[PDB]
RNA sequence: UUUUUUUUUUUUGACAAAUUUUUUUUUUUUUUUU
């Protein structure tokens, strides 16, 4: 492995345990290995690959473009997009980017307060391009009411019951899925009543043991 | 035309950076010095490198060139600008 | 280039100060009288270290070796572990924690190992500070027989405090009949340097408890064959040893893989009587220590002079006489009187590098710091470089 | 957040901005966490003993983190003057 | 900006503002009592003119009208009542 | 609150005056900042200095709170402040970034200029905007020695100073260095003014 | 001593219809005896 960046070391040395911690202090993940180490179960899903053609003097640069959705069924998902001149590589780097950009989901209850959440906490909308994607809380035993791609994304996300409502040109999995990702992301970025109490603002693990896990040297 | 390429220029610069003692401003002496100082593949290339080093030294003598620094140039740090007593706070 | 002095605490203990380990906040100091004494590194420049001294009488026979381990694991548990072996050959563990308001250092004792293992007569020991190579931390220890004991240390075990020392392994004696193990060291790369009293150095890999290789004495004849202080370069494979002749000090250096020699550290010329024996110090080399940055190597001799050795150059950088005043000039050579020893007769015991700024002052964080201990019991602290 | 039998879930409760009380979500990388020291006699540092102040990325982007921070510093108790409630 | 008090601002940052966009709307038009040149008795006059006012008894010109505040002619003293 | 000894002493005030730090801006004080002690006739706005001192004290008090002192970064594309930032770097643990910034000094490795600072301190946010903007992307607080007319995007604990003349920047940095030595370090506050003359700082000529 | 200084421009109309392209995870040996 041999990690660069301060986080990379901390994750390696067993200082940071959960991704929750990173999410708390909002530290930017640049190595894809960090999250992998943190969260082992994470599995991929190649939703769609399409070809795209740069027209050129001679002919065409027919480079592919893959959308990869990663996640485990426990409130963490990541959408990743990548273009490449071969398909395999494109899928690979798509998985990479997806792992890099994971987001947590504030998933809660419809109304009744029983054992474990099932639907989303609040009505969230995400827009991307022409596409809007409104995710709405649904009651128990409703299931995912969405188009295949979004459905899959939500299955991965760890959401059981949910209603969806979209608008615009949905025939472009790219923008749709991006919007979905934005919306699920904006579940946390939204004030609920139970989160009105003042917390004491904990200190970051990057602040605490900076000296004991900084950029090392030792030439020999 | 007669423009010197990347591997001649850069390498020359590198040499001046880590060998400022020696490299006197004469071509022929440098030419053999280059054969001694470091491994060079072709004769032509070596000669070119030598020439460029000679050029650089020639233009190091007149003033401090931007890009290169060879530890002899360093010293001016604590004693950089405690300079020029003007000769004959308030008021 | 030059090492300016920060402070020196005189008349620390009653008997001699043998070993002196260090951590982020403080320097631990064992001694012959029986006290464990921690000394604060966070000092306010103009102050006597006696003001921040905290003693603890542990065993009347005295303490010759002690080793420290300051680290964090779960969230922010400031684990400071001080392990020590007395003159009786009894292993003791101590966790060191301060009070919230008062800041008084509480020496909380720990009996992690059972009485069957504490029975065995130990000598030297060291903490191998892990970095998730092992699940928790490592510890090594020597004994009279040479059966080098190794422990897979766990502080936690389902998070809540529950310290246990599971035995990793026991590297048996190198030769039969056995030898008294004088010194020991462990590296981050995972090698176990075990030193012995007949100039023998047993190198053992950490995983399978197997001996990789070993060296023998340079002296083939006795004129002090014994090993003084085995030491490793932190990450790199370079391995440092100290042995003697007939009342001298000789440093020897090797590589950690092939075992090919690289350089015996020495100083030539006339005041050593021409000098067939190219040696480092005029008396026994009592301690060796690599700095945390890697390059450069400290060496403390009984003669008084702290010689600094650049491993890149394979040559001395500078001297520093700790006991007697000898700064400024330096006509550097081993003083060899025709009887045996040098005319310089102080009593040095140990020297140790400290990381780039565990001290506080002007010489702090800009530079690395230096610690050392003497026979007159005046423990010292020195700043480095002098160019910031 | 608390289910039937009390029992808290909602993995990770996020921060709040000291100025605006808006939630500092994970991907919001413009947000900042200021760490201020607490002094004793003759000033001095006291390492490991701090007062934290979290600021949202939005405010910084808008360019009025300064003011609100000043306020936060004044009313808590480490200044006099600087910030003015009556502009 | 962001956080401040608009209930008690400052006279510095309020007297500058317009009459209508203060906290409590109030005019910028005091009343003045002019002592005329001829007679010794006063004349109670509003600071802004509208019409060209002459004196109470000995009818001569006091203050001519302009685009804003009254143009008090010649050397004539006054008060703020 | 801090003790009474850590206040603006007369000699310090005198020093500040000598530089002309209190001189603000010709065209505008941007209402972003209220740091003005009434404007001078036929010229610039005057800065409330005590406020500046207090801000400096905070900035130092934040710098000391960072554990490793070398992950502070002194940004300077301003030719006037290069030597200053070097000297400050030498004195504190902090690392310098003189001359050209080179984008991606904070964002993404592979480049050798990749530094991962815990805190950043800047000379001027106008000329070194690329640095500030970079700081936005990777969760870094910024401490800029701001002018009045100059902008205030992403800047925390802004120190309102003159950043036109030579004698100003070297002064502020010097003060900061003194403070961070007074905090966490050897030098006593009241009894020792510190005899390292601010002539050490400032630009080259030639 | 805002501060120098400039000069122009034909004719060229068309080109028969139909006529490229698409996929996902990645992995190589041989040897008995005392």
């Amino acid at each position: 492995w041999v990690p660069v960046t301060k986080l990379g070391r901390l994750v390696k040395a067993g200082k940071i345990t959960t991704i929750e911690e990173i999410f708390l202090h909002s530290l930017p993940v640049k190595e894809f290995q960090i999250i992998d180490t943190l969260l082992p179960g994470l599995q991929d899903e190649v939703m769609n690959i399409k070809p795209v053609q740069k027209q050129t003097r001679a002919g065409q640069r027919t480079r592919f473009k893959a959308v990869v959705v990663v996640g485990d069924s426990n409130g963490h998902v990541g959408l990743g997009i990548k273009t490449a001149k071969e398909v395999a590589g494109a899928i690979r780097a798509g998985i990479i980017i997806a792992k890099l950009s994971v987001i947590p989901i504030r998933r809660g209850y419809w109304g009744t307060n029983l054992g474990q959440p099932h639907s989303l906490a609040t009505k969230t909308t995400g827009k991307c391009g022409s596409v809007t994607v409104r995710l709405i809380p649904a009651p128990r035993g409703s299931g995912i009411v969405a188009s295949p791609a979004v459905k899959k994304l939500l299955q991965l996300a760890g959401v059981e019951d949910v209603y969806t409502q979209s608008n615009g040109k949905t025939r472009t999995l790219e923008n749709t899925l991006k919007a979905a990702f934005v919306a699920i992301g904006n579940t946390y970025g939204f004030l609920t009543p139970n989160l009105w109490a003042e917390q004491p603002l904990p200190v970051s693990p990057l602040d605490i043991y900076s000296d004991e896990a900084s950029a090392q040297k030792k030439r020999f | 035309g007669r423009v010197r390429t990347k591997t001649v220029k850069r390498a020359s610069k590198a040499l001046i950076e880590r060998y400022y003692p020696k490299l006197t401003l004469d071509f022929q002496t440098n030419k053999r010095l280059c054969d001694e100082i470091a491994t060079i593949q072709s004769k032509r290339l070596r000669n070119k490198i030598a020439g460029y080093t000679t050029h650089l030294m020639k233009r190091i003598q007149k003033g401090p060139v931007r890009g290169i620094s060879f530890k002899l140039q360093e010293e001016e740090r604590e004693r950089k600008d405690q300079y020029v007593p003007e000769v004959s706070r308030s008021n | 280039k030059v090492f300016i002095a920060t402070a020196n605490a005189g008349k620390a203990h009653d008997a001699d100060i043998f070993s002196v380990s260090a951590c982020n906040s403080f320097t631990v100091s064992c001694s012959g009288d029986g006290y464990l004494k921690v000394w604060d590194n966070k000092l306010l420049d103009n102050e006597n270290p006696k003001d921040k001294s905290y003693s603890h009488f542990v065993h009347k026979s005295g303490l010759h070796h002690v080793d420290v381990l300051q680290a964090i694991e779960r969230d922010a548990f400031e684990l400071c572990l001080v392990a020590t072996t007395s003159f009786s050959g009894d292993l003791l563990f101590y966790r060191i924690t301060r009070e919230d308001e008062t800041k008084k250092v509480i020496f909380e004792k720990l009996d992690l190992l059972d009485s069957d293992m504490k029975k065995h007569s130990f000598w030297a020991l060291k903490w191998g500070a892990s970095n998730d190579r092992l699940l928790s931390h490592r510890l090594v220890a020597t004994d009279v027989k040479g059966t080098t004991y190794i422990w897979k240390f766990h502080p936690f075990a389902d998070l809540n405090w529950s310290p246990t020392l599971e035995l990793q392994g026991t590297v048996e004696s190198p030769m039969t009949p056995s030898q008294f193990a004088t010194s020991v060291d462990i590296s981050e790369r995972g090698l176990i340097a075990t030193g012995f009293n007949n100039g023998t150095v047993q190198i053992s890999e950490l995983s399978t408890l197997r001996p990789l290789y070993n060296f023998e004495s340079q002296h083939s004849m006795n004129n002090s064959n014994s090993i003084r202080s085995v030491k490793f370069s932190p990450q790199g494979s370079l391995l440092a040893i100290a042995h003697d002749s007939n009342s001298f000090g000789c440093i020897t250096l090797y590589e950690t893989e092939f075992g090919e020699r690289i350089g015996s550290l020495s100083v030539p010329t006339h005041s050593s009587q021409a000098s067939l024996g190219e040696f480092a110090h005029s008396s026994w080399v009592m301690s060796l220590s690599f700095n945390d940055s890697g390059e450069t190597l400290c060496s403390a001799g009984w003669d008084g002079k702290l010689r600094f050795w650049d491993v890149k150059t394979k040559e001395r950088i500078t001297t520093l006489n700790m006991h007697c005043d000898d700064i400024e000039i330096e006509e550097d050579i081993l003083a060899v009187d025709e009887h045996g020893d040098s005319l310089a007769e102080p009593g040095v015991f140990d020297v140790k590098f400290l990381k780039k700024g565990w001290r506080s002052g002007m010489g702090a964080d800009l530079n690395e710091s230096l610690c050392c201990v003497c026979l007159d019991r005046s423990i010292r602290w020195f700043r480095e470089a002098g160019g910031k | 957040m608390e289910n039937d039998k009390g029992q808290l879930v909602e993995l990770y409760v996020p921060r709040k901005c000291s100025a605006t009380n808006r939630i500092i979500k994970a991907d919001d990388h413009a947000s900042v966490q200021i760490n201020v020291a607490k002094v004793d006699e003759e000033g001095r540092a006291i390492p490991g003993e701090y007062v934290t102040y979290a600021l949202s990325g939005y405010v910084r982007s808008r360019g009025e983190s300064d003011d609100s921070l000043n306020r936060l510093a004044q009313n808590d108790g480490l200044l006099k003057n600087v910030w003015s409630y009556s502009r | 900006v962001l956080v401040q008090d608009l209930l008690h601002p400052t006279a510095a940052s309020e007297a500058r503002k317009h009459k209508l966009k203060t906290l409590v709307q109030g005019p910028r038009s005091y009343f003045l009592d002019v002592k005329c040149p001829g007679c010794l008795n006063i004349t109670t006059v509003f600071s802004h003119a509208q019409t060209a006012v002459t004196c109470e008894s000995c009818s001569t010109i006091l203050c001519t009208p302009t685009g804003g505040k009254a143009k008090l002619s010649e050397g004539t003293s006054f008060r703020r009542k | 609150s801090l003790p009474a000894t850590f206040d603006l002493t007369p000699e310090d005030a005198q020093l500040l005056l000598a530089a002309n730090t209190h001189l603000g801006a010709r065209n505008v004080q941007v209402h972003q900042e209220p740091y003005v002690f009434n404007a001078r006739p036929d010229g610039v706005h005057v800065i409330n200095v005590g406020k500046t001192w207090e801000k400096l004290v905070l900035a130092a008090r934040i710098i000391a709170a960072i554990p490793n002192p070398e992950d502070v970064v002194a940004i300077s594309s301003r030719t006037f402040g290069q030597r200053a930032v070097l000297k400050f770097a030498a004195h504190t643990g902090a690392t310098p970034i003189a001359g050209r910034f080179t984008p991606g000094s904070f964002t993404n490795y592979i480049t050798r200029s990749f530094k991962e600072p815990r805190l950043v301190i800047v000379t001027d946010p106008r000329s070194d905007a690329q640095a500030i903007k970079e700081a936005s992307y990777v969760n870094i607080p910024v401490i800029a020695l701001t002018d009045l007319d100059s902008p205030s995007e992403f800047v925390d604990v802004a120190i309102p100073c003159n950043n036109r003349g030579k004698h100003s920047i070297g002064l502020i940095w010097y003060l900061l260095a003194r403070e961070v030595l007074r905090l966490r370090g050897a030098l006593v506050d009241r009894t020792q003014p510190w005899s390292i003359m601010p002539d050490l700082y400032f630009y080259r000529d030639p």
